[PDB]
Order: C-alpha cells, then sequence, then structure tokens
C-alpha cells in the first residue's frame, strides 16, 4: 500500500545494532556504573550553609588577619573559617601563619594541633613549648597525641619536669 | 620565501591605508605620512605593525 | 635584513620584589626550619 | 580618620564556634584648628546583611 | 589577652601577575574482548 | 546558510530512508579491529566520575574558566549569554553543588 | 510591529534617593579610573597585547 | 639542568636563575614560574580544544596555534614598538606633526589621554537609537582627525583647495 520509508532505515538500524551487541557481548572488561546507585549515593555527602554569607565571613576573616596578624582569636577564627568550609589543608597553613605571627600563644597552638594531623601536631607541641614553655594545655595535647604507653609517660615525666606545679 | 605572500601583505597594508585615508580625507590624499598610520597608540597614532618597506 | 633584527627577548620584571619576597620568607621561617626534625618525645637535644 | 570605622565580636566561643556578632561602628570627625568632635556613629545593622563587600 | 574589639580592613589587595610571588620556583579492567 | 540548512535536513531525511549506510558486517570487522587494538593497548576504559574524584574541583574549575574566556567584555550580551555568565558566576560559587548537577545531568538527562 | 517615535526626555529635576538608586545598581557607577587614562609618555602594556 | 642542580642542594628554583630565558624556554616564553601552573597543567587537550573552537563561537581567533597561557607568549614586539617611536623622528618628532605644541603642554611625560572617556560616557549608559550609537563610535574618529590635523592638513598633503574657515 502506502511506503514507510522509515520503517527500513529503522530495521536496519535494529538488525546493525544487534549484530554490534552480538560483537560486544565478547567484549573483555567493559565498565558499567548503575545510575542506580550513583543518583543514591549522590546525596551520601550532601550538605556550610550560604556561600555568600560563608565567603563574607571569610572576607572579614582575612581583613581581621590582615589588620592584625598577632591576634590569636583573629588566627582562629581565620583557622575555624577555613575548617568549616572549603579544605583542613589550607586550615593548617593559616593556624600554621598564626602561630607563626603570634608567637606564645596558647589558644593559636591548640588551632594549630586540632587543625593538621598528629604527626603535625607533635611538631606544632614541640614549638608551642618550645616557643611558650610550662603550659598544660600544649602538655596534655602532646601526651593526648603520643597514642602509646612509654611516649605518654615520658611526656609526662617532661611535664612534672617543667610544671611540677600541675595538679 | 612566498614573495607572493609578501605582495599580498603589501596590497593589504596599501588597501588598509587608503580605507583610513579615505575615512579622515574625501579626497585622495597626495602622498599621506606614515606618520598618521605608523605611529603607536599611546602616541596618539593608529599604531600599524606593517612588514612593508615602508621608508621614512 | 637579519632574522632577528629588532628581536628583544623580555626580561622578568619585578625581579627584586620577588627576591626579597623571597629572603623575607626565608627569614620569618629560620626558626621553624631549625627545629622542623626536632621533637620533644624522640630527641636528647630538644630541651638542652 | 575612619579606620576603626569596622567592629565585631571576633569572640572564641567556648565551642562549636567564635561569636560572629558585629559591633555598631562610627567614624571620626575632629577639627583640631577649632578644637571640635563630631562623632557619627554607624549601626551594626547598617554593614550587617547588606549584601555588599567592603568596597 | 581579651582584646574586645578588632577592627577589618576589607580592601581590594593582592594583585598576582599570573606569576609565582617569590622568585623560588612556586612549582611544587582494561578495554579488551573476552 | 538556508540552502545549506535544507540540503542537510534532506540529507538526513535520505539518511533515515536509506537506512545506516555502513553494512553491518563492516560495521562488525571495524568494531572487531577497534577491540583488537584497545586489547593490545590496554586500555582501561575511563570511568563515571567517581564521587570523591580527586582533581574533580580542578578540571571543573578549568572547564568554567575555558568556557568563559568565549564570552570576551563586549558592548552588551544577549539575555542567553547574560543567564550563561549567571551560571557560571554560580558554578564559580558552589562548585560541589555545580558538579552534583553535572552528574545528575549526564546521568539522566538523554534528550 | 511598531516602531517607537523620535522622541526623549524632557527634562531632569530629580536626584538622590528617587533615581540615584538606579544610577548605583543598575547603571553603577565603574571604576572610572586606572582604565580611561592612556599615559600618552610612557607604554604600560605589551606592544601587541591587546 | 637548573632545576636538577637547585633540587640538589633542596631548594626551589629561584626567578634570579635564568631570569632572561624567560622570553625563551621550550614553551615559547617559558613561563613554569606563571601563577596555577599545577593547575593548568592538569588540564590537559588544549590544542585539540582551541582548534575545534572554531566550530563553537563566531568570532575568527588568529591563534588558533597556541594559548598564551597555556604555551607562553610566543613573540616580543616592545622592541619594535620603540624602534617604530625612534625611527619616526622620536618623541618629538613624531608629536611635531601632531597638534602637542599647541596644547601648551610641557610635559611629555605626564600628560594622559582619555580613552573613550571625553564625554559622560558618550551616552552609552542610555538606551538610544542606532543612529546615535554610530555617531558616538565615529566621534573617536574626529578626534584622532584633529589630533593628527597638522600633518594632514597641510596643502602639500592634499590637492590645493585652499579654504578660510569663517572669521
Amino acid at each position: 500500500g502506502e511506503l514507510d520509508m522509515r520503517k527500513i532505515g529503522q530495521a536496519r538500524n535494529t538488525l546493525m545494532d544487534m549484530r554490534l551487541s552480538q560483537v560486544s557481548d565478547s567484549v573483555s572488561g567493559q565498565t558499567v556504573v548503575d545510575p542506580k546507585g550513583y543518583l543514591t549515593d549522590l546525596n551520601s555527602m550532601i550538605p556550610g550553609g550560604d556561600i555568600n554569607d560563608i565567603k563574607k565571613a571569610r572576607l572579614l576573616l582575612k581583613s581581621v588577619r590582615e589588620t592584625n596578624p598577632h591576634h590569636p582569636p583573629a588566627w582562629i577564627a581565620s583557622a575555624r573559617l577555613e575548617e568549616v568550609t572549603g579544605k583542613l589543608q589550607v586550615a593548617r597553613n593559616l593556624i600554621m601563619k598564626g602561630t607563626e605571627m603570634c608567637p606564645k600563644s596558647e589558644d593559636v597552638w591548640l588551632e594549630a594541633a586540632r587543625l593538621q594531623p598528629g604527626d603535625t601536631a607533635k611538631a606544632v607541641v614541640a614549638q608551642a613549648v618550645r616557643h611558650l614553655p610550662q603550659s598544660v594545655r600544649i602538655y596534655i595535647r602532646a601526651a593526648e597525641l603520643e597514642t602509646d604507653i612509654r611516649a605518654k609517660k615520658r611526656v609526662l615525666r617532661k611535664a612534672l619536669e617543667h610544671v611540677p606545679n600541675s595538679v | 620565501n612566498t614573495q607572493e605572500l609578501l605582495d599580498l601583505l603589501v596590497k593589504c597594508e596599501n588597501k588598509i591605508q587608503t580605507r583610513i585615508k579615505i575615512g579622515l580625507n574625501s579626497k585622495m590624499p597626495s602622498r599621506f605620512p606614515p606618520v598618521v598610520f605608523y605611529t603607536p597608540k599611546e602616541l596618539g597614532g593608529l599604531g600599524m605593525l606593517s612588514m612593508g618597506h615602508v621608508l621614512i | 635584513t637579519r632574522m632577528g633584527d629588532k628581536a628583544q627577548r623580555t626580561k622578568p620584571q619585578m625581579q627584586e620584589e620577588r627576591r626579597a619576597k623571597r629572603r623575607k620568607r626565608d627569614e620569618d621561617r629560620h626558626d621553624i626550619n631549625k627545629m622542623k626534625g626536632y621533637t620533644l618525645l624522640s630527641e636528647g637535644i630538644d630541651e638542652m | 580618620d575612619d579606620t576603626n570605622v569596622y567592629r565585631v565580636t571576633i569572640h572564641k566561643t567556648f565551642e562549636g564556634n567564635l561569636t560572629t556578632k558585629p559591633i555598631n561602628g562610627a567614624i571620626f570627625i575632629f577639627n583640631p584648628r577649632t578644637g571640635q568632635l563630631f562623632l557619627k556613629i554607624i549601626h551594626t545593622s547598617v554593614w550587617a546583611g547588606q549584601k555588599r563587600l567592603g568596597q | 589577652d581579651e582584646t574586645y574589639g578588632v577592627n577589618v580592613q576589607f580592601e581590594s589587595d593582592e594583585e598576582e601577575g599570573d606569576e609565582d610571588v617569590y622568585g623560588e620556583v612556586r612549582e611544587e579492567c582494561t578495554l579488551s574482548a573476552n | 546558510t538556508r540552502l545549506y540548512l535544507k540540503a542537510e535536513q534532506e540529507r538526513q531525511h535520505n539518511y533515515l530512508k536509506d537506512g545506516p549506510y555502513i553494512t553491518a558486517e563492516e560495521a562488525v570487522a571495524v568494531y572487531t579491529t577497534t577491540v583488537h587494538w584497545l586489547e593490545s593497548r590496554r586500555f582501561s576504559p575511563i570511568p563515571f566520575p567517581p564521587l570523591s574524584y580527586k582533581h574533580d574541583t580542578k578540571l571543573l574549575i578549568l572547564a568554567l574558566e575555558r568556557l568563559k574566556e568565549a564570552y570576551s567584555v563586549k558592548s552588551r550580551l544577549n539575555q542567553s549569554q547574560r543567564e550563561e555568565l549567571g551560571l557560571i558566576e554560580q558554578a564559580y560559587d558552589n562548585p560541589h553543588e555545580a558538579l552534583s548537577r553535572i552528574k545528575r545531568h549526564l546521568l539522566t538527562q538523554r534528550a | 510591529k511598531p516602531l517607537p517615535a523620535p522622541l526623549d526626555g524632557q527634562r531632569k529635576k530629580r536626584g538622590g534617593r528617587r533615581y540615584r538608586k538606579m544610577k548605583e545598581r543598575l547603571g553603577l557607577t565603574e571604576i572610572r579610573k586606572q582604565a580611561n587614562r592612556m599615559s600618552f609618555g610612557e607604554i604600560e602594556e605589551d606592544a601587541y597585547q591587546e | 639542568l637548573k632545576r636538577q642542580e637547585a633540587i640538589a642542594q633542596n631548594r626551589r628554583l629561584t626567578l634570579e636563575d635564568l631570569e632572561d630565558s624567560w622570553d625563551r624556554g621550550i614553551p615559547r616564553i617559558n613561563t613554569l614560574f606563571q601563577k596555577d601552573r599545577h593547575t593548568l597543567a592538569y588540564d590537559k587537550g588544549w590544542r585539540v580544544r582551541t582548534d575545534f573552537k572554531q566550530y563553537q563561537v563566531l568570532k575568527q581567533n588568529p591563534f588558533w596555534w597556541t594559548h598564551q597561557r597555556h604555551d607562553g607568549k610566543l613573540w616580543n614586539l616592545n622592541n619594535y614598538r620603540t624602534d617604530m617611536i625612534q625611527a619616526l623622528g622620536g618623541v618629538e618628532g613624531i608629536l611635531e606633526h601632531t597638534l602637542f605644541k599647541g596644547t601648551y603642554f610641557p610635559t611629555w611625560e605626564g600628560l594622559f589621554w582619555e580613552k573613550a572617556s571625553g564625554f559622560e560616557e558618550s551616552m552609552k549608559w542610555k538606551k538610544l537609537t542606532n543612529a546615535q550609537r554610530s555617531g558616538l563610535n565615529q566621534i573617536p574618529n574626529r578626534r584622532f582627525t584633529l589630533w593628527w590635523s597638522p600633518t594632514i592638513n597641510r596643502a602639500n598633503v592634499y590637492v590645493g583647495f585652499q579654504v578660510q574657515l569663517d572669521l
């Protein structure tokens, strides 16, 4: 009767696709990522709040750090603003810059110990003890980040030799 | 090496200069100075970079 | 006509300010680099 | 000389965060040529929640 | 110290010329057929 | 441009009518050759972007920059151009949300 | 598809918190400096940076 | 070799080192020291994306070979500008054909030219018609003609058509 031009094209395309899939069924390691799993696990890391408010808070922390580099409350606020949003490496770098710009600060040293890993927190506690000795908070942070019995005993002995008047 | 390319560049520069002159002077300017064309932008000229043999 | 005539190799500008900033960064981190490898528990010349 | 116009709590709270409470700022206008002093105070509300940068 | 009250300085500072600020270098299965 | 568009429409209609020009046997042979070449090269397939790709942020920023460079500072921009610039700014504002939206569009938006 | 008549504004008498808001938000004031000067004596950018 | 030598002493390669080579270098103008070198190097496929960009934008880019921010500045024509300024008769000789003398500006280094700023904004912050836009765009042509008017108004430049301005 009537001419169905698209019919022959569709049939040929289907035959070609079937033949290719038969050939493609012989593949070795073709990977496949299930959209169901990816979409379901997409919200497994979803939420910092407003991006503009976090940017204004970071700009205010940068302005407070530029107006007062030797302020360990400003350094602690900049480290908290960089740790609550973004990455922790920038927070550790800001805490190290605040500890280098504001020496003999126990709060900046505690923020540098909390923002950095323990292999860096031990060196941060050593630098805090070298810059401001007889600190009970720095000694507690050094003894808590030892993860050993003999290391914590040596840290407690060093704290008792430095400050024996600590209950 | 492409002498044809050099001739084409010279012709293109001449055409651009003629268009600029027409835009400036209604008639045909008898040998308008290259200072009008080749002077840098900072000095107020057109700042033309040309590979022709325009002897000052 | 040469092939490098009027050809000038640009130079890095503001090199003195970059050298002064590098010298300030090296002088500001002298005490941190002097006690970088010295720990508080595994060092014998730490307290001294 | 209104450098100190900017004002905020920047106070480390006990835990969780730090008090991000802006303070009511002000500007300084004094005339030593006449021994005058006029202070225009800038409320923290004007400087908070305006959706703008420092410029 | 307490230091209640800290002024801020928000300006358009920090100008980087697409280069390291200091001279020191800033540089730092398989498809097959079964 | 109108003539070229009409000719391209006619060519697409004829391709649909005449079906795939490439024969099934030739296509199968080409696919077999490509599979053999890939197996010899042992090319590990490029998987879908993981949820925690190490350089996802860098790649997204590079793509946003390369797309923004087209929009040079002109006298004005069209409404579609303005919307594109706004979307680029929003992507530069929330990289994580933009990457999530891109992944959702890639896995779902097949039309 | 009509064409707007060739007419313009009559006169300017208002300004400040009535027409200044539009001229500050939509037609916001640009830098207006360091972008219009040429420094006819020196040359800041390269010869062909454009 | 210089990077290896610096690594031998465990130090960064300063910009002072091989500075002149900046213009030179394997990538056109060596720009390894340029900002975001690590960021750009992670994103490959620059050449194909630049060549394929011809079908994505309706503007013909003559720099289809390589990108300035990816390969580096392949040329330095500042010497050409200086040579063109000098070979025209120097700054004084160039300005001699211009109307700088009539401006009574005794500072050939302090004067600043308003680039597209003679008017308020040449009515650009408005909704004028196309004819007004064309007139505004042709206004700089009048200024350019006026600047080089003495070199162009000479009776030895055009044909003899002496006409005196009224009054």
